[PDB]
């Protein structure tokens, strides 16, 4: 049913709409926990070996 | 004007006279620094809220919620349906103000079916086909908006029109929600610092303050609490509650530039010199705690010299309970008593706390208090007071005047908190000892006692597999080792099942049918195995019950049944989380402790209820005049006459079912049960109190026993 009923609005433009749509995400610093948790991780695992 | 963003914590006070207590209480010390700050935080906002609470998620309403301008200076405009709406811009001409043409306006009187077309066109008109976004993004313009429905976030929300169009259109409660919003507005106003419960954009001159405790779980912002801490974490935007205090701000603590040796620090110093006449001569369900930080230190060496020592963090003792001990910091008071036991001004202090932690990191321990540990503690020290701050205790452990049971490990020092406490005053009345049920009563009732049996089965079986049992429970990492510990504990449950219960349940009435009972348990089963209708609060103490019970001697079993039986009754316990008993204990003594502090004499109260003659007459009792008998069921206190008497013409919904004995045995019982929360917070209750006649001598003879019901009311006394 997926693949046979999908459908737009008529006058669609991708890329104002996808922007539009993904500014919230890209707003803050959290995008960049993950690497420093990593880091940590490194000398953490390095040091217990 | 820097901002702080203020998220609540766990039992913030929010029906304080002002907010800003609730933070830290340190910041109302001196005229000079309570001059430093605004606030806002309007009600309508926090109304709002509580609505959409349930509506968005976290990473929205943040995403919502952080533009929008300190002072809110849009407000909501709701317009009334379309036939109720067109009729305004004909009854004042002048308010057509878009200029509708009228006979579009006509059309829509006429109409079976009035379009939105009173609607369309009009600038900044918001359909019910729309988001809350949209609205906010226009609360940062600052115009009003108008609105088609009353679900909205972000700026005080009010009738567009008189009332006379949206009546009928909407109905009384919703038409009363928007009168504060109709005449909103309230200047803001240009200090140092303001305070917020609003978020905002964190930087340089945003801030986000740092408590160190958990949010408050019913706040519906708390869910924002994580991504706006590691936000200000990966910045250095935390500040300690200190940092308020210091003429600069700086986030840090010991900083170089000042000593932070001064009054307004020590939050020891409570003070309360001013005075407004208001009915709250005392608000008793405000109570003031402290977060404390204490050195301790062992006996020096053969040369004078001591050891580094260590520090730890109480959290959140009730200031009162140091000051009118007359604590006082940078004070090296001794710690242990003549007989190695703690002094029982520490001991106060552990029980009525939440938890012990390490002070650096987060470890929270359970604290030794015997002769197990070498190099012991000897000298106390308290060095700062991290956190000051009042918190809200109404009805927050336990919800019914009637009475609570507190389930306790043995081992627990509830005898210091009951004798030593009231002792240590023994002028105003607390408690009735004879109220207070002490969880040993009923295994002391049977004839040979619950532990004599005990041990009395427990003998026939081989002492090696005791002996086995005994060290398996010691020893941590004895997993199980089912044998020995299974056997014993078949042998304690099927004794408990058979004797215990029955006897329990034979003392129903005196759990709960007196005035005002305490009640302490080793176990909930204890009671829900019984049915006996008491709130029960799983409570917990942070010091090591284990090593503390190891240190009686003089019981009926050499300090071994005791383990055995502490184990058994910690495995009959129910699996749940416990709280600590120390906020139980704010929430019984916590008021007591502030009458001290008090300037003015107290007044007493009660809630007698009546009994007719006729019943006293007819079931043999011989008793002198018509007047209806009438018996005190619980005794209040307070100060200002004025609003007491105000609020004593309320009639409780609550009867009451009183039960009397030829021996004079008194019982009372609610048929609605009385919760604490109805109480005024004005109020002030005993910990523990006994029904009796308010006037013995009316009574000549007691005949049979009697029952009778009768309604409750307030009154005075002489």
């Amino acid at each position: 049913v997926a693949m046979l009923c999908g459908q737009t609005e008529t006058n669609l433009i991708p890329s104002h709409h996808y922007g539009k749509a993904f500014a919230p995400l890209f707003a803050s610093n959290a995008m960049f926990t993950r690497n420093q948790r990593a880091v940590i991780t490194r000398e953490a695992f390095v040091c217990a070996r | 004007m820097i901002t702080i963003v203020v998220i609540p914590t766990a039992h913030f006070s929010w029906t304080d006279t002002n907010f800003l207590n609730s933070v830290d209480y340190r910041l109302t010390s001196q005229p000079k620094i309570r001059d430093r700050f605004a606030v806002y935080a309007p009600g309508w906002l926090r109304r709002q809220l509580d609505e959409f609470s349930a509506s968005l998620t976290a990473s929205e309403l943040l995403q919502a919620l952080q533009t929008i301008p300190i002072p809110v200076k849009a407000r909501c405009l709701l317009l009334p349906k379309p036939k109720r709406f067109a009729q305004w811009l004909l009854d004042v001409p002048s308010a057509n103000i878009w200029h509708i043409p009228v006979t579009t306006l006509r059309a829509t009187v006429a109409s079976k079916h009035p379009s939105s077309d009173v609607y369309n066109y009009i600038p900044d008109h918001v359909p019910p086909s729309a988001e809350f976004d949209t609205v906010t993004r226009r609360v940062a313009a600052g115009r009003d908006i108008y609105v088609r429905s009353t679900k909205v976030l972000g700026a005080p929300l009010c009738l567009a029109a008189p009332a006379k169009y949206y009546a009928g259109y909407l109905s009384t409660h919703q038409l009363d929600g928007v009168y504060p919003d109709n005449w909103a507005p309230d200047n803001f106003h240009k200090r140092e610092f303001c305070l917020t419960i609003l978020p905002s954009l964190l930087g340089p001159r945003t801030f986000l303050l740092d408590v160190d405790a958990d949010r408050d779980a019913s706040y519906p912002l708390s869910v924002l609490w994580p991504q706006l801490r590691v936000l200000a974490l990966k910045s250095r935007l935390l500040l300690p509650p200190v940092a308020l205090l210091r003429r600069v701000v700086d986030p840090g603590l010991k900083p170089t530039w000042s000593a932070d040796s001064d009054a307004a620090f020590r939050a020891l110093r409570l003070s309360r010199p001013s005075s407004a006449s208001k009915p709250t001569g005392f608000d008793f369900s405000a109570l003031p705690v402290v977060d404390i930080i204490c050195l301790f230190e062992s006996e020096p060496d053969d040369h004078g010299r001591v050891a580094p020592g260590t520090r730890l963090t109480i959290h959140s003792v009730p200031t009162d309970l140091l000051t009118s001990l007359s604590i006082q910091e940078g004070v090296r008071y001794p710690l242990r008593q003549e007989s190695g036991m703690f002094v029982p001004w520490v001991l106060l202090a552990l029980l009525m706390s939440d938890d012990v932690t390490i002070s650096g990191t987060r470890r929270s321990v359970k604290l030794e208090t015997a002769h197990a540990s070498a190099r012991p503690f000897v000298h106390i020290t308290v060095e700062r007071c991290a956190s000051a701050r009042v918190v809200d205790v109404r009805g927050s452990p336990a919800m019914y005047a009637n009475a609570v049971c507190l389930t306790l490990p043995k081992g627990s020092y509830k005898s210091t908190i009951i004798d030593t406490l009231p002792a240590m005053f023994s002028d105003l009345s607390i408690l009735e000892q004879a109220a207070v049920i002490d969880s040993d009563a009923l295994g002391d009732s049977l004839r040979p006692s619950f532990e004599t049996q005990f041990l009395e089965r427990l003998e026939n079986l081989d002492p090696k597999l005791l002996d086995r049992a005994v060290a398996s429970i010691l020893s941590p990492a004895s997993d199980t080792s089912d044998d020995a510990v299974t056997t014993v504990l078949d042998v304690f449950n099927a004794l408990y099942r058979e004797v215990m219960t029955p006897a329990q349940r034979s003392r129903l009435p005196l759990l709960t049918q007196q005035g005002r009972v305490l009640a302490f348990a080793h176990s909930d089963y204890e009671l829900l195995s019984a049915n006996i209708p008491i709130q029960v609060v799983r409570g917990s103490i942070p010091i090591d019950h284990v090593v503390n019970l190891l240190a009686r001697r003089n019981r009926v079993g050499g300090t071994a049944l005791q383990v055995l039986l502490d184990y058994c009754y910690r495995t009959q316990a129910s699996p749940l989380a416990p709280t600590p008993a120390g906020r139980l204990y704010k929430q019984l003594f916590g008021p007591w402790l502030m009458v001290p502090r008090l300037s003015d004499p107290l007044i007493k109260l009660r809630l007698v209820a009546s009994a007719p003659a006729k019943v006293l007459r007819a079931a043999g009792w011989t008793i002198d005049g018509d007047p209806p008998l009438e018996v005190s069921c619980l005794c209040a206190y307070v100060t200002d006459r004025a609003m007491a008497a105000a609020l004593i013409e309320r009639r409780l919904d609550s009867r009451a079912l009183v039960n009397v004995g030829g021996d004079q045995l008194m019982f009372v019982e609610y048929a609605p049960p009385l919760p604490l929360v109805s109480i005024p917070r004005t109020f002030l209750l005993p910990v523990t109190y006994v029904v009796h006649w308010v006037s013995p001598q009316r009574v000549l003879l007691n005949g049979g026993n009697v029952s009778f019901t009768s309604g409750l009311e307030w009154t005075f006394d002489d």
